[PDB]
DNA sequence: GATCCCTCTAGATAT
DNA sequence: GATATCTAGAGGGATC
């Protein structure tokens, strides 16, 4: 399944926050 | 801080004619009344009530001196609010046979506010005026009463048996009493009430004039002796070179009860002979006693328990900066999904009192922010020791006011990823065109909103953000009943909160038949268990 | 529930494992330990009821019950802990080398079929009910099995009867000196949809990246919050589901323990009169409420009473458009509602046809909620939500009804009356410049709780023993010099604009 | 029947 | 310096 936890099966990966990026 | 209300409420034997089917415009005001006084004295406000009761067979006022301000008696004097009061209210209050002027009334009333104000501070001097208008009325003193009403800073409220503007349902969200009764004795009253409330405030006292059955639904009583929310000021800083002072207030706050139920002994009636204690003792077998200051606290890491003392939490505790308010960028508002809203306030952001450079900057933040339709992400800390948050503060414009309402937003941990299958895709949840239509009928006729006609305004036919919380008059009514019957089981939940909790019964009737439709359409089966 | 999870953790100790191809890099070996290392802290920090294990094969000792040959079973499936994150750490590197070769052989002979066995009745020995049956393999070579063809068909057999069971065996892309040679044992040894890793694969790393990217969430797993009834009148009646998409994650409380033997102290708490000392049955007890000098005496059943309206579900009071929901009368995070066919039949219909109605004529379902007994009602907005699936065909936006909670009266707070002071087009204008120099695009997911990382680096340190804990960046923070490099003199202008040179 | 999660009610202590 | 928020003790549901 594309998108999907190495570490939780069963749930999409997170992607990393980042925060605030200025277009 | 304290406001003085005066509660002058009409006995005369016209309020006592039942027509068949709608209860009493006396016993519609009594309940009114009632409604008042339970919040007044279960919430513990120090607010000072008086009682007038005009129309009696009695007198008993302090400008009677002979055929003047008759059949007028001031039942209660400015003080608190008491259980002596509500049972007054309640039984030893009787309709009267005579007839008096609800001006020479409101004479009186306020004769009382300016006579048992002196010696003390109100900063409100509230008065309300419960009557049917169906009397004859002496119109030779509204010059005084409107230069002394104007002069001594005192409101006013009329509460009348019938609205401004099925069978009759008190507190319900339909009709009120019939416009086909009033007669010309009442026509008269009520124009001289719309031009007494035109004179005192402008044009919006004709909103401050209601029913029994609409103000049993509203908090339009305590309107003006509401306290206002304490200010919260901050900075609202852009950058590091752009501060803007703000004053932030609270506009959405779920209210609790305040009081709590203490526990007592079932014999004396004393919390002092019962009190609690804890006891720490080992979770294996033979439970031992463990002294209170021989644990020390400890945290969870998968399967093992490490040592974490408050001292050391303390040290290691993240520690923030202090109370800001910070803008960290501007998005566009589509972006800000209101499914997302967190936390359980809601913050109105306005500039600093007496501040007029800080609100034209606000003003064109805000100016801004609409015309562009985007809003701003905020940092919100109330204090140095409160947890920061995120947050949007999108713009507010009215014709009186703007602001920013600031919600908090989520964090990347506050969301759940949950997976829910699909339902346009399934083939065995797929509805048919029958469905379908008998649906569309449903939403057709349980349609809460009516459109004006040669007007584009809706207008809500079940405006449930005005219907006051029902658990708290419940609660009053149970405490107040306890309090004057102590030996009777509780009363049953009245019908006028039934009614005003009910949806419209136009509404209700509008639904019977596609309500059949589904039915028969949708075959609805509870699986056995 | 669903059953739990289960990991093992396979890795090869074999000879080439243990030397490097160039010297500013990190060994195989090593490198598998740290990514275990990460494994067990994320699954610490978000679902720590899971089971995980370690096993090196290719070794001279052997501890696997079953007793075969060149297996060590270092850790058992049970719950991760900071005793086995330590124990692993052993093996850390430097000197971690040296202690390994002392402790256990290497670069012995191994079979790929016994190392599955022992894999299978490792599994089998838990008796939890266990969702997912997953295995991780560490190597970067396949000469050894390749040649015994006789092996190899019986590890290619053990392989599918594993798949078969429900092993979902995973291979590892290791750093390998000339390549991993794919498409000989490794690639038909696995379970895989079709050729992805059809390339040679000279890289070192495939997955390694979000294998070590630690996980700092809660991570929740689905449960209704209440299985409700939605109720059209009196007699049309369809059970629903309520969900919190959105729920405040919060810090874990803190556990009493004894001081000098450290172990968890549960708490019961008793209530007795002063006088006779004996226990108070709940019985012999009064609620009492006092104003001023009169008394209010209730049991607790009729306090409990006082609070009843009505049954639990949801009535529907009637449909209201969109339009009349003012965006501002947030009171309480919103819960989402999803038909339930395990309680009645054809709720999954009427459900489906009501959302696609309410969508047709954007309006919301508004409803008397009350979540469970004795609880007064609030006045909630069924919000139909379209499903929504982005250019991956993953599904971010479930579909459903969002239960909104609307305001009572008392809810709202008046506010004292401000003058409306106007902005001039010139300001607005300076403010749309500063406004769109100051543009981003913002995620749901963009922040993280700086509380609780700054909780979880500081548990993590102190099970750990970690020198000093690793400081937690915050991302929830204004980055005032790039604001002030992006906006320059844009500020200063507007300050001209509006503040008078004297405020 | 235990456990975990989630509101609800109740107590305290800083800013 | 009243206040609000953060933190810390009691019940109902879902799922083992």
């Amino acid at each position: 399944c594309p998108g999907e936890s190495l570490i939780n099966p069963g749930f999409k990966s997170k992607k990393p926050a980042g925060g605030v990026d200025f277009d | 801080n304290k406001a003085a209300v005066v509660l002058c409420m009409d006995v005369g034997f016209t309020m006592s004619n039942s027509i068949p089917g709608i209860e009493s415009p006396f016993e519609q005001a009594k309940k009114v009344i009632t409604m008042f006084v339970q919040r007044q004295v279960f919430a513990e406000n120090k607010d000072e009530i008086a009682l007038v009761l005009f129309g009696t067979d009695g007198t008993d006022n302090p400008l009677s001196g002979g055929d003047q301000y008759q059949n007028i008696t001031v039942h209660r004097h400015l003080m608190l609010p008491d259980f002596d009061l509500l049972e007054d209210i309640e039984s030893k209050i009787q309709p009267g046979s005579q007839q008096a002027d609800f001006l020479d009334a409101l004479i009186v009333s306020m004769d009382v506010i300016q006579h048992e104000t002196i010696g003390k501070k109100f900063e409100k001097r509230h008065i309300e005026i419960f009557t049917d208008l169906s009397s004859r009325f002496s119109k030779s003193q509204l010059d005084i009463i409107i230069h002394s009403l104007k002069k001594c800073d005192i409101s006013l409220q009329f509460f009348l048996p019938f609205s401004l503007g099925g069978p009759f349902r008190l507190g319900g969200h339909g009709p009120s009493f019939p416009l086909k009764g009033i007669t010309e004795q009442q026509k008269e009253g009520l124009e001289i009430v719309k031009m007494v409330m035109i004179s005192l405030e402008g044009e919006d006292g004709l909103d401050e004039i209601y029913s029994f059955s609409e103000s049993l639904r509203k908090l339009c009583v305590f309107k003006k002796i509401e306290r206002h929310s304490i200010h919260w000021p901050c900075r609202l800083t852009i950058g590091s070179n752009l501060s803007i002072r703000i004053a932030a207030y609270k506009s959405i706050l779920q209210e609790r009860v305040k009081k709590t139920w203490t526990v007592v002994d079932a014999k004396t009636l004393k919390k002092e002979d019962i009190q609690k204690e804890t006891v720490y003792c080992l979770n294996d077998d033979d439970e031992t006693e463990v002294l209170k200051e021989d644990i020390i606290q400890g945290f969870r890491y998968g399967s093992d328990i490490v040592p974490f003392s408050k001292v050391d939490e303390e040290q290691m505790k993240y520690k923030s900066e202090g109370k800001c308010f910070s803008v960290l960028g501007f998005c566009k508002s589509s972006q800000v999904q209101r499914r997302f809203f967190m936390g359980n306030q809601v913050l109105k952001v306005f500039a600093a009192r007496d501040d007029e450079a800080a609100a034209v900057a606000l003003s064109s933040l805000i100016h801004a922010l609409d015309d562009l339709d985007m809003v701003a992400i905020v940092r919100y800390a109330y204090d140095k020791r409160a947890n920061p948050q995120v947050g949007v503060a999108f713009p507010h414009i009215k014709h009186n006011y703007e602001c920013l309402v600031y919600v908090q937003l989520p964090f990347m941990e506050d969301l759940r990823q949950y997976m829910f299958s699909s339902l346009k895709n399934s083939k065995k949840y797929a509805p048919t065109e029958a469905q379908l239509n008998a649906v569309d009928a449903l939403i057709d006729s349980m349609s809460l909103a009516k459109k004006d006609e040669k007007t584009d305004t809706l207008e809500d036919l079940f405006p449930t953000t005005k219907i006051p919380n029902p658990r708290f008059q419940r609660l009053f009514q149970c405490l107040l009943h306890r309090a004057l019957h102590p030996r009777e089981p509780l009363p049953p939940i009245q019908q006028h909160i039934w009614n005003m909790l009910n949806p419209p019964a136009e509404v209700t009737t509008k639904s019977q038949i596609p309500l059949s439709k589904i039915k028969t359409l949708f075959p609805l089966i509870e699986a056995k268990k | 529930y669903s059953g739990r999870d289960s990991l093992i953790f396979l890795v090869d100790a074999s000879k080439a494992m243990f030397e490097s191809q160039s010297e500013d890099e990190l060994t195989p070996f090593d490198m598998s330990i740290q990514c275990i290392q990460s494994v067990y802290i994320s699954k610490i920090i978000s679902s720590d009821r899971d089971l995980l294990a370690v096993v090196f094969y290719g070794t001279e000792k052997d501890k696997n019950s079953v007793n075969f040959k060149n297996i060590y079973v270092l850790q058992e499936l049970d719950n991760p802990g900071a005793k086995r994150i330590l124990e692993l750490d052993q093996f850390k590197g430097q000197q971690g080398q040296k202690r390994f070769q002392d402790m256990m052989g290497h670069g012995s002979d191994y079979s790929l079929s016994e190392v599955l066995w022992v894999c299978a009745n490792l599994f089998s020995d838990v008796q939890f009910k266990m969702s997912h049956k997953r295995i991780m393999l560490f190597t970067n070579e396949d000469n050894p099995h390749g040649n015994d063809s006789a092996k190899a068909s019986r590890a290619r057999t053990k392989a599918g009867d594993l798949r078969d069971t429900g092993i979902f065996l995973d291979l590892m892309h290791l750093k390998k000196p000339g390549g991993f040679d794919i498409s000989l044992f490794y690639r038909d040894i696995i379970s895989i949809a079709e050729d992805e890793d059809l390339r040679v694969h000279f890289e070192e790393s495939s997955k390694l990246e979000d294998l070590l990217r630690k996980v700092r969430a809660k991570e929740t797993r689905k449960r209704a919050l209440s299985r409700l009834k939605l109720k059209l009148n009196k007699d049309i009646v369809i059970s629903v589901g309520i969900y919190n998409l959105v729920q405040k994650a919060l810090k874990p409380p803190p556990i009493k323990l004894y001081r000098e033997t450290n172990e968890p102290v549960k708490t019961k708490t008793r209530t007795f009169n002063t006088s006779t000392g004996g226990l108070l049955l709940p019985s012999d007890t009064k609620r009492s409420q006092i104003y001023g000098s009169r008394q209010i005496i209730l049991e607790k059943e009729e306090t409990e009473e006082l609070k009843r309206f009505d049954d639990p579900g949801l009535m529907l009071m009637g449909f209201k458009p969109l339009v009349l929901l003012k965006k501002h009368h947030y009171l309480r995070p919103s819960l989402f509602v999803y038909p339930e066919e395990s309680l009645v039949i054809g709720s999954s219909t009427l459900f489906s046809a009501l959302l696609i109605k309410c969508l047709e004529k954007e309006v919301a379902a508004l409803c008397r909620y009350t979540p469970r007994r004795n609880i007064p009602p609030y006045f909630v907005a069924l919000v139909p939500q379209e499903e929504e699936l982005d250019d991956q065909k993953i599904q971010v936006t479930p579909p459903g009804f969002q239960l909104v909670f609307l305001p009572f009266a008392d809810d709202k707070r008046k506010m004292p009356f401000t003058e409306k002071i106007m902005a001039t087009p010139e300001q607005v204008g300076k403010m749309k410049a500063i406004v769109e120099k100051l543009r981003f695009t913002y995620r749901s997911d963009s922040f993280e709780n700086p509380v609780l990382q700054q909780h979880f680096r500081n548990l993590e340190a102190l099970a750990l023993d970690l020198m000093e804990p690793e400081q937690a960046v915050d991302l929830t923070l204004p980055k005032v010099e790039a604001m002030n490099k992006r906006l320059g003199s844009l500020v200063d202008e507007f300050k001209e604009l509006v503040y008078p040179p004297d405020y």
